[PDB]
């Protein structure tokens, strides 16, 4: 169950490896836009939070 | 100009890095690899330009 927008829900996520693929098991989206990066190097990077 | 100057483009990601000096004219479709891709897709099938 997702929350509402005004009570947006907002998870941290540090200290694990992060695999950018397992995002795309499922498919219809049509809105999978990036800002700033490229959806396919996301694998060649590192972030702190 | 007011939401235009479409004439200026530029390409944010490519298959490989361009050489010194090297111009590329064609604007094909970068495959995405993890799912057949001929027209219009999803994960690394966006348009370049």
């Amino acid at each position: 169950r997702f929350a509402s927008v005004y009570a947006w829900n907002r998870k941290r996520i540090s200290n694990c490896v992060a695999d950018y693929s397992v995002l795309y098991n499922f498919a219809p989206f049509f809105a999978f836009k990036c800002y700033g990066v490229s959806p396919t190097k996301l694998n060649d990077l590192c972030f702190t939070n | 100009k007011v939401g235009g100057n479409y004439n200026y483009l530029y390409r944010l990601f490519r298959k490989s890095n361009l050489k010194p000096f090297e111009r590329d004219i064609s604007t094909e479709i970068y495959q995405a690899g993890n799912k057949p891709c001929n027209g219009v897709a999803g994960f690394n099938c966006y348009f370049p330009l």
